[PDB]
């Protein structure tokens, strides 16, 4: 029986969260995808003397 | 390599040594899973050997056995079953005792789960030890209370005999795609020492049938 | 008869929960991203494979070190490797065979695993003797351990089949605190960056976002239309990504509280067992159960790659901390790392 | 005049080696690129496929003696071919007997067959077997000197050399042919009543799906040993037995379609293993 | 975790004596044991190493062809058989035991010792200080020098710093040129490269007064060096 007072009370909780635009979001995702591209080795290939597995 | 590196090596090497061991004894090993409902009754057939899952070991007739229960798994079955791919055997409990008793019939659920153990996608060659239990209290309740109750097609005599082959052969009938699979039934005697020996039985059947396929003529 | 308006009261939140994020949804992001220069195609090959398990590998870790790894097999067996020299450092025999998780420490000094026994088990593994003794066994869960990490040395996060997570204290062996709400079963546990918050998937085609200090859920996600089986964060801590058994991925935002792609293709009819980002995000590694893992750009919803070369289903793969190498545990006893 | 005998014999020899030695390297490649040699009855075909390929090398050897009549080879090369005939004879014949020994533990007594049958014991019985074939060839590649109104190359006996002779053909039919097929008849049919108690009786399929087939592959290699390996055994014990005219060019090709049924054994092995081995089949 | 060391005493030269070593609270069947032996007034030099299950033996150039090291594993003892005695191996004797994987710890315990007495190329490791004074709450730098360099392909510079007290068993200090040991305050600081290699104690305490001794472990015979002693 209380339970459907505490998933109300919940869903009250989580509803009145700020929420950003998605354009903001995306626009984040593209910024940390494109601040750390230099330093991925699997998007970029590797060189083998600084690959560790060869 | 430096000297510590072949030290590594070698212990590498070792501890794989032990790995191979482990593996053989092991392979050494045959597993079942016991699995039916909570009062179809297990614990009867646990007893005869002399939290999570339990495990029970024990050696007949040179042949070593591991029997896995998982009845204290109140889950999701199909997320935790795959684990129990490569067992050699399931054992199944259902209770005779219980046709006339609702817990919906609870030997309604037994057949139920029964159908959706064996009809699994991960038990498509997994032999049934299908033990029915209570025959004792089946024969003194059947004289009174018939089998319409759990099945109304029955059509037949309200004996021991004909009642009991007919629960065999309507948990028999759920079984698609048996020319894969085989049931091996036994009907549950408190008063005897010989069950195991019905397991060791079919267990051997099950180790032949594998033997045929490492010589590749199975 | 309070039942039916606690009901009605229930649908009238979900309905303005969603219609804010209607509001707050103006363009995907497959839109801002047609316009940016795709990788035509990945080829990672094997550079090690790590052979010694006679069962089907049910889990892996790293170390925070991108050297030394973890695996777990159904054969009792628990394997440090040292990645580089395909040399075996411990090989930890465990009292329940029955293993379907397995941590690594960030510190290296214990190694965490549970499974069908609902223990956590904690083995140390810097000992005055030379063997790895185990320093605990973590009990109180009511289900099988599906997923557990490691805070820090000392605090431990379950997540169990009892539609619960946990955070325990090591020292004390006592569960701090339990995260409830899920209504199934919990198969993932992902840790925040900042280690903070983290998300979990269940069976319920939800994931939840808690607070680890506090002690909340934070918001609840429902995209998915199966179980969710797989669980990771983006590595900016403002995102994560769910595999589950429609054959789908999803990349969820928190800040959005939406779905902001779904990784899907008409031919892949096989679920999702675990997923991977890269260390800057832009690739998506998610193995199947179809034998093959695929490398999906995440900004794109494109398969950039495919890693085959698994005789049996990938039930675990991993990326170093520093991107080097993709490790991958299937069901046939064997590790591969891809470069 | 037997020129199109000539032609026939030498057309069939070419015929057999050249499906045997395709056949032992599939059967090798197969081996190494399919699936790891890690049971005992692929430990003991991998062998089989050995002892096979080591035979099924003499066949232009015997084509030219069949040919001209006359060894150029000298003492030298006719104890290396003498030796390598006995003892991949011994090695591939005693290799079917362990293959036969062997279902038969793994049939009729699997409780110590799945500590028997260990690939480290199959190495050790089969390494075994191939050094006890050593004791035979040692003395073949030892004791073989030529002396040619006829080019004749085979043992030098001591005195009495028709007594020594005797023993040594008496001993090789005793211990090649007789021993052999009895072992492997007992062993088979001791596993097919086994088989038979086994529950893949009744049904419209289980019997005459499995019991039929393994009854079929076992009588098959049974046959293809008995009916490619009496002959010759018969017609060497009727050539020492009973007189007859050795100069004769149509004996002379009985004997050579005698040694052409055998290397067709050596080539038919690995057709068996390849078109009737249910492992093969599947995987 | 014990190592207690047994036989030894007076002997005559050209007989022989059997030493033991009684190892109890760890596991004994893991690790590979060293021995190590002292002249009475001189550095220490190593003798003999056998590694976990018995595989791989390795002696001195001194002392090949007449002393055999074996192991017992259920009765967790080591034992030195030492045949043709002789004036040169009048010595104190030192079990040590020494763990190998990634990370590890090798020369971590080191036995008490026995002293055997009797009746009258390779890496040159050189210790320039000697007999240095020292005063309490100063630093002080230890220098050693290798005749070839430590420095592996894999990254690896394979120096450990030992320190002796005065009537004690050498314990160890360094690992691998940068790494302290277990037990140790965070005052000792290995640092170095190729063949010159540092160890820095910055606050000097009344328990650091000792001999310090640098040991490499990149190749067999595993020479140690001379005694850097500070006494004040
Ligand atoms: N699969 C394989 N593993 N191998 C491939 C087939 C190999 C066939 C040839 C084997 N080979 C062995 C030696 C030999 C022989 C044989 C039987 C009885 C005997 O006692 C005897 O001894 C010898 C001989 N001696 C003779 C002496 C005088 C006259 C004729 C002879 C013919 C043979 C045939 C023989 O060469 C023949 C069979």
């Amino acid at each position: 029986i209380a339970q459907a007072r505490k998933l109300v009370e919940q869903l009250k909780m989580e509803a009145n969260i700020d929420r950003i635009k998605v354009s903001k979001a995306a626009a984040d995702l593209m910024a940390y995808c494109e601040a750390h591209a230099k330093e991925d080795p699997l998007l970029t290939p590797v060189p083998a003397s600084e690959n560790p597995f060869r | 390599l430096s000297a510590e590196d072949k030290a590594a090596v070698e212990r590498s090497k070792m501890i794989d040594r032990n790995l191979r061991e482990d593996g053989e004894k092991a392979a050494r090993e045959v597993k079942l899973l016991l699995l039916g409902a909570g009062e179809s009754g297990k614990n009867t057939i646990v007893k005869q050997m002399k939290t999570g899952i339990v495990e029970t070991h024990f050696t007949f007739k040179d042949l070593h056995f591991k029997m896995f229960d998982v009845g204290a798994q109140r889950s999701e079955r199909k997320k935790w079953i795959h684990c129990f791919e490569g067992v050699t055997a399931i054992i199944f409990c259902v209770a005779l005792s219980d046709y006339d008793l609702v817990l919906m019939n609870r030997m309604h659920a037994s057949m139920k789960l029964f159908d959706s153990i064996c009809n699994n996608k991960w038990f498509t060659d997994t032999s049934i030890i299908l033990f029915l239990n209570k025959k004792d209290l089946f024969e003194e309740k059947i004289k009174k209370s018939p089998l319409t109750i759990c099945y109304p097609e029955y059509a037949g005599s309200n004996t021991y005999e004909e009642a009991a082959a007919y629960i065999q052969c309507q948990f028999e009938d759920l079984n698609k795609r048996k020319d894969t699979k085989e049931i091996y039934t036994h009907f549950t005697c408190s008063t005897d020492t010989k069950n195991v020996q019905f397991v060791f039985d079919a267990v051997t059947d099950v180790i032949i049938k594998n033997n045929l396929k490492d010589c590749g003529l199975f | 008869s309070e039942l039916d308006q606690l009901r009605q009261e229930a649908e009238q939140l979900k309905n303005q929960i969603r219609d804010a994020r209607k509001a707050c949804a103006d363009a995907t992001l497959s839109q801002i991203t047609n316009n940016i220069d795709p990788v035509g195609r990945i080829q990672m090959r094997t550079r090690r494979t790590l052979r010694g398990h006679l069962a089907k590998i049910y889990a892996m870790h790293w170390g925070t070190d991108s050297r030394l790894l973890v695996s777990a097999s159904q054969d009792g067996k628990l394997i440090i490797w040292d990645s580089y020299t395909t040399n075996k450092v411990h090989a930890i025999p465990l009292r329940s065979s029955w293993v379907m998780t397995c941590a690594y420490a960030p510190s290296g000094n214990y190694v965490a695993c549970g499974g069908l026994d609902n223990i956590c088990s904690i083995y140390n593994l810097k000992t005055r003797e030379g063997n790895v003794r185990v320093s605990r066994e973590l009990a109180g869960h009511t289900g099988y351990l599906s997923c557990c990490r490691f805070l820090d040395d000392n605090q431990i996060v379950t997540s169990s089949g009892d539609t619960t997570c946990a955070l325990w204290d090591i020292e004390t062996g006592q569960q701090t605190t339990t995260f409830t709400g899920h209504t199934g079963d919990v198969m993932s546990l992902s840790l925040a960056p900042d280690t903070r918050l983290f998300v979990s998937g269940a069976c319920d085609a939800s994931a939840k976002l808690w607070d680890v200090r506090e002690g909340m859920c934070r918001q609840t996600f429902t995209g998915h239309e199966s179980d969710i089986n797989a669980i990771c964060f983006f590595p900016n801590g403002n995102a994560f990504a769910t595999g589950s058994d429609d054959a789908t991925c999803r990349l969820f935002d928190l800040r959005a509280d939406q779905e902001l792609m779904t990784y899907s293709h008409d031919n892949i009819i096989c679920g999702i067992t675990s997923v991977s980002f890269s260390k800057s995000g832009r690739l998506l590694l998610a193995g199947y159960d179809d034998f093959n893992c695929n490398v999906w750009d995440a900004l794109k919803a494109d398969r950039a790659g495919v890693l085959a070369g698994h005789d049996n289903r990938v039930s675990c793969l991993g990326v170093t901390d520093d991107g080097m190498a993709v490790a991958t545990g299937s069901w046939d006893s064997f590790l591969k790392i891809w470069n | 005049s037997s020129l199109a005998l000539a032609i026939a014999i030498t057309a069939l020899y070419s015929a057999v080696c050249a499906v045997g030695l395709l056949g032992n390297v599939l059967v090798m490649f197969g081996i190494v690129r399919y699936t790891k040699m890690k049971t005992a009855t692929n430990i003991y075909i991998f062998n089989l496929a050995l002892a096979d390929a080591l035979a099924t090398s003499t066949l232009p050897f015997q084509s030219a003696k069949y040919l001209m009549e006359t060894w150029p080879f000298g003492e030298l090369l006719c104890k290396a071919v003498l030796s390598i005939d006995y003892y991949n004879m011994f090695t591939s014949i005693f290799t079917l007997t362990m293959m036969s020994v062997d279902r038969y533990i793994a049939v009729c007594h699997p409780v110590k067959a799945l500590d028997f049958r260990t690939p480290a014991k199959a190495k050790l019985i089969n390494i075994c077997i191939w050094v006890l074939a050593s004791g035979v060839g040692v003395p073949i590649m030892v004791m073989a000197v030529t002396r040619p109104g006829a080019v004749v190359c085979m043992l030098q006996f001591p005195s009495p050399s028709w007594y020594w002779d005797t023993v040594t053909k008496i001993c090789v039919f005793l211990f090649a042919f007789v021993v052999p097929i009895l072992i492997i008849t007992v062993c088979y049919g001791l596993m097919l009543l086994r088989l038979r108690s086994v529950r893949l009786l009744s049904g419209s399929k289980e019997k005459d799906r499995s019991l039929r087939r393994i009854t079929r592959m076992v009588l098959v290699v049974v046959g293809a040993f008995v009916v490619c390996w009496a002959p010759i055994h018969i017609f060497v014990i009727v050539w020492t037995l009973v007189d007859i005219d050795r100069r004769d060019p149509l004996v002379v090709a009985a004997l050579h379609l005698c040694i052409a049924l055998g290397y067709a054994n050596s080539s038919l092995n690995p057709v068996l293993y390849a078109f009737l081995d249910e492992n093969f089949k599947r995987c | 975790v014990q190592l207690v060391e047994s036989g030894g005493g007076l002997v005559q030269p050209g007989g022989s004596r059997k030493l033991s070593c009684s190892a109890s609270g760890f596991a004994f069947s893991s690790f590979g044991m060293h021995w190590v032996r002292q002249a009475p007034e001189k550095g220490l030099e190593w003798v003999a190493y056998i590694s976990s299950g018995s595989g791989t033996i390795y002696y001195a150039d001194t002392v090949k062809g007449r002393f055999t090291i074996s192991r017992d594993d259920p009765k967790n003892t080591l034992f030195l058989q030492m045949t043709s005695l002789r004036s040169e191996d009048t010595a104190m004797y030192y079990c040590v035991r020494s763990i190998y994987y990634y990370g590890s710890s090798p020369f971590d315990f080191w036995g008490q010792g026995t002293t055997l007495t009797v009746s009258s190329s390779d890496i040159v490791m050189t210790q320039a200080t000697s007999s240095v004074p020292v005063t309490p709450g100063e630093s002080v730098s230890i220098s050693c020098r290798s005749s070839k360099s430590l420095l592996h392909s894999n990254g690896n510079t394979y120096l450990y710093w030992f320190l002796q007290r005065p009537g004690q068993s050498p314990q160890l200090l360094i690992y691998r040129m940068s790494n302290l040991a277990s037990g140790v305050p965070d005052r000792f600081s290995g640092s170095g490269s190729g063949t010159a290699f540092t160890l820095t104690i910055s606050r000097l305490e009344a328990e650091d007064v000792g001999v310090y001794y640098c040991m490499q472990h990149l190749e067999y015979p595993l020479t140690f060096g001379a005694g850097t002693k500070l006494e004040l």
